[PDB]
Order: C-alpha cells, then structure tokens, then sequence
C-alpha cells in the first residue's frame, strides 16, 4: 500500500504476479564481512559439491 | 528535502499526520535465476516502513 | 492497389471469387500488462473481414 491505511478495502495482494506466494523477499543486510571485531581474517564462500 | 506544505495542515489534518509520521520510502525489486523457464517478478514496486 | 491479375480468372474462377469479394486485411495484435509475470500474446497475426 502506498499509504499506511488498511481497513478492509485495501488490496494488499499483488495481482497478476503470484510469485510472492512461494518466495517472500530478502531485505536483509549482507553477511558480516568479519566475525571478529578486532582482528581481520579471511573466510570463504565455498561450493557444496 | 522534508517538506509537507504547512498549508495542508489547515485543510487535511489526518493526511498531514499520515504524511508526517509514516514515511513511505518507495522501492523497486525483482528476482533473477539462471537456468529456469519460470517467470518470476522483475520490477515490482513496494513501500518500506 | 486493387489488382487481381485477370489472367487468374481464366485458370481459377473460385480463387478469383474469393480474392475479389472477400478481402483479408491482415494485422498484428498483442496485449500488455504492467506488474504481471503471466505471459500473454505479443505479436499474433489475424485477418479481419
């Protein structure tokens, strides 16, 4: 909704798309670049197979 | 850039409240896969609060 | 630009009739929506009479 008003008549369901019915969204910040606040070490994104 | 045109406060108190205290922040979003013939969302528009 | 090549009338009477009295008027058509992942017609070809 363009404005924060929702009583009964607002249509929050997105028509003609239906993608949101299975995948929600990812609005998160990316993974933290360091898991130690003081000392910097390199970790990797590794493959599974 | 936070202007709400004070004249509005003399004609529409409720609209001024909604515009002043609940900012909208519109954005566009989509998904992308590599080897799928499925059709997913590409340029949907939402409003984050 | 209404030419039907009178020689045809000496070889194919029925084809000449069809071409002369029932013009075709080919055209292309499509549909367009804004926020749908559905795939609709884009460049279909029909013949209006």
């Amino acid at each position: 909704a363009s404005e924060p008003i929702f009583n009964t008549s607002i249509n929050l369901t997105p028509p003609y798309d239906d993608t949101s019915h299975t995948v929600i969204q990812n609005l998160s910040m990316p993974q933290m670049l360091s898991f130690d606040p003081y000392y910097e070490s390199t970790f990797y994104v590794v493959s599974a197979d | 850039l936070a202007k709400i045109d004070a004249t509005l406060t003399k004609v529409d108190m409720n609209a001024a409240y909604i515009f002043a205290l609940r900012p909208t922040f519109p954005y566009s979003y989509g998904y992308k896969q590599r080897f799928s013939n499925r059709r997913l969302t590409t340029s949907a528009v939402c409003y984050a609060r």
